[PDB]
């Protein structure tokens, strides 16, 4: 039937079979033809002749779209704009700040003497002084600065660096006097240290306060296999790794994941152990004043394991400030007296029943600044440290979210603010005895687009079961709600993750040149009206997720927001759940489907990677009542016969190698889709990468292949 | 903290 068909040979095991228990019955057998592709592409021919030809198959469709070159060509025109993050003060006495020209592929970190900070960020440039190129690591520009902490004393700077296809990462060291220099050649890193640090797969370091050496978390010598055996060590400045001290193993839960916090004055480590995807901890405190650095340390429990979590906000002698959970499924501020350790945790700042607390912070000596989410959005309230009491609200005229700079010893904070419509303003903050110093310091500004010609309402609608559901609505102005204009709809429903008003460029570029509408459902699994929201969105009550997005989809079109012939969905990882799952369950709704780093096999997930730590959120397939509600809408198990469903136009992004999300996921649904759908009559595509990031180049290619798509499929024309 | 893409 089509003309860009047919599809690849997609090879199938016809006898491939897992048994499940079941408690409705008993047991259930399910066929998996594609079972092969869960085996690595750098492992076997068969994952690589499949990513290869489905790869070119894809481009040739995608490439063959004019508009794929218009949307390259008007995406680079447009991103190039100045990018900077609010001024971070450090103790070697700068002010470090983030900044992009425009199109480098990576942000560098640049640096500024704290009290000359008014010169950067001007016209002329970003001034101050280039500490940090990460684009001259490699030729390509691919290899990524994936965290970094200043030691105390201000003269060592411990950071991560990624290699490009690989989520693994080394930890480097090099002065505070060894800048990068904006004349170094590509494709190496100069005035660095000896100290390598291999075999780290997250960033969570943290130096005692001497600054002879930094606790990190690491793994035990290198695929797709469950992540195993996390481990926290010690290592001092000047030694190789062979030398790093031990602090601690659990042999007996592989499968945990394990890290280290100082409080501020370095003096008490946290030592916290996760189990799952849960915000619940084994959490021990250990006196680094009473202790050699070890596996021998006096550690003492904070709280019976799995109640709670607990972030470090500050400490004062012996006492730690905490942000937890415990008793507080909104979150809290608690005090621990490690002089008193049988007293366990004293409130000082109230759970908030109606109020998802984000983050706690202590600036001006004695100031807690606690950014609450409320409407989906984020509200700063200052506090005295000391009594707990209000002393009132700071930005409350801005909505959208906020990224809080400043120590407890700086009177001073930078600000970033941005939103569906603010790209990012640094506003400075200076306490005062009553009130406060406000001023606008920079704000990002983007030729080419009037900001004021778009709109974002806030509406509710109800979902299938009558919960009343917030959506955020971006749109042209100048758009008609005559039922015609086109929809991006974006979803993640999940792990209490809130869809915050977002700046994104390319989405404000969609509605303009496609007349569109960007609605941002804030559908349950989230955090955006607290806890509960995510506990009625999550295990056996995931399908209000489904529904909610549906619904979301039917009130844009009921309400002549948008043609019921053109909704296009979108999603990522835990999205890509939402997404193939709406495309089986509703494939009616839906114009085209974008999945992003898909998680697809509900039943298969535990196996690979990080993969078991989301039975906390999907449930245990392996669990007998639990197989019952995840098989239900496991979207690869539920491809709707092919008869009497027309499948949407479907796009799947993925790499070949991936730790966070393994590809397999995305391999099987498309093998099956396209086996299950082989006359289309709308084509899926998967859409790979060789390199798993994120250049600025990649991420353009990608979004341009996006769009591109989305015109084609909803058979939509660029406007100029 | 955990692991989430």
């Amino acid at each position: 039937f089509p003309g860009w068909g047919p599809y690849p040979p997609v090879e199938r095991d016809e006898t491939s079979a897992i048994t499940y228990s079941s408690k409705l019955h008993g047991s259930v057998t399910v066929r998996d033809p594609y079972s092969q592709l869960e085996v690595p592409f750098e492992d076997s021919e068969e994952t690589k002749a499949f990513v290869h030809s489905q790869r070119k198959f894809a481009r040739t469709y995608l490439d063959e779209n004019p508009d794929r070159e218009a949307w390259l060509e008007t995406l680079k025109k447009s991103w190039n704009y100045r990018r900077f993050s609010a001024l971070k003060p450090e103790s070697d006495g700068h002010y470090y700040f983030e900044y992009n020209d425009g199109l480098q592929s990576q942000l560098s970190l640049y640096r500024v003497r704290m009290g000359e900070e008014d010169t950067v960020l001007t016209e002329s440039g970003p001034g101050g002084e280039l500490f940090f190129n990460p684009n001259l690591l490699s030729l390509d520009g691919n290899a990524a600065l994936t965290g970094f902490v200043m030691s105390p004393c201000g003269n060592y700077w411990a950071y991560g660096v990624s290699e490009h296809g690989s989520d693994w990462m080394s930890i480097y060291v090099r002065k505070t006097s060894s800048p990068h220099l904006p004349s170094q050649e590509r494709g190496k890193d100069p005035g660095r240290m000896n100290d390598k640090i291999r075999h780290v797969r997250f960033f969570i370091v943290s130096w005692t306060s001497d600054s002879k050496g930094f606790f990190y978390s690491r793994y035990p010598p290198e695929g797709n296999a469950p992540a195993m055996n996390c481990m926290v060590y010690y290592h001092r400045i000047g030694e190789d790794q062979e030398s790093d001290v031990l602090v601690h193993e659990d042999p007996e839960h592989p499968f945990w994941i394990s890290s280290v916090q100082l409080t501020p004055s370095g003096r008490y480590i946290l030592f916290a152990a996760s189990r799952d995807a849960s915000h619940t901890q084994l959490v021990k405190i250990a006196d680094l004043h009473e202790n050699d650095i070890g596996t021998n340390m006096k550690w003492k429990n904070l709280h019976d394991p799995w109640e709670a979590r607990f972030t470090i906000v500050g400490d004062e002698g012996s006492k730690i400030y905490f942000m937890t959970n415990l008793k507080a499924k909104n979150y809290k501020v608690a005090t621990f007296d490690a002089n008193h350790p049988d007293e366990g945790l004293t409130t000082l700042i109230a759970e908030d029943p109606n109020a998802f607390l984000v983050s706690a912070s202590i600036h001006a000596q004695d100031k807690l600044l606690l950014v609450y989410l409320r409407n989906a959005s984020h509200e700063i309230h200052i506090r005295d440290l000391t009594t707990g009491k209000p002393l009132g609200r700071i930005f409350e005229d801005l909505l959208g979210q906020f990224m809080v700079s400043g120590r407890r010893q700086d009177n001073d904070i930078f600000v970033l603010f941005s939103s569906f419509l603010s790209p990012g303003t640094v506003y400075r903050y200076t306490f005062g005895e009553e009130k406060g110093y406000r001023s606008l310091f920079r704000a990002i500004s983007i030729p080419g687009l009037n900001l004021d010609d778009f709109m974002t309402e806030s509406v509710f609608y109800p979902s299938k079961d009558g919960t009343s559901v917030h959506m955020f609505i971006t749109r042209p102005k100048d758009v008609l709600l005559d039922g015609t204009s086109p929809v991006l709809q974006y979803g993640y429903g999940g792990f209490s993750l809130a869809m915050l008003p977002t700046f994104s460029l390319s989405t404000l570029l969609f509605c303009k040149i496609y007349r569109a509408i960007y609605a941002i459902p804030n559908i349950r699994g989230g955090s955006e009206y607290g806890e509960s929201w995510h506990r009625e969105g999550m295990l056996d009550k995931k399908q209000n997720v489904f529904d909610d997005f549906n619904a979301a989809t039917e009130w844009l079109i009921a309400n002549k927001y948008a043609s019921k012939d053109r909704i296009a969905i979108r999603g990522g990882a835990n999205g890509g759940v939402l997404t193939t799952a709406c495309a089986n369950q509703a494939p009616g709704l839906y114009r085209c489907v974008i999945t992003i780093e898909g998680i697809i096999d509900m039943l298969r997930f535990p196996k690979f990677t990080f993969g078991a730590s989301w039975r906390s959120e999907y449930g245990d397939p392996e669990d007998p009542e639990d197989f019952d509600f995840i098989f239900k809408y496991s979207p690869y198990h539920n491809i709707p016969p092919p008869g009497d469903t027309v499948m949407p136009a479907m796009l799947f992004f993925t790499a070949a190698y991936d730790d966070r999300v393994s590809p397999l996921h995305t391999f099987k649904h498309v093998a099956a889709l396209q086996h299950n759908f082989p006359k289309g009559p709308n084509p899926c595509l998967m859409r790979i990468d060789l390199n798993s990031g994120k250049s600025t180049q990649e991420m353009l290619e990608e979004t341009a292949d996006e769009y591109s798509f989305i015109g084609k499929s909803m058979g939509l024309t660029m406007q100029t | 903290v955990i692991v989430v893409g």
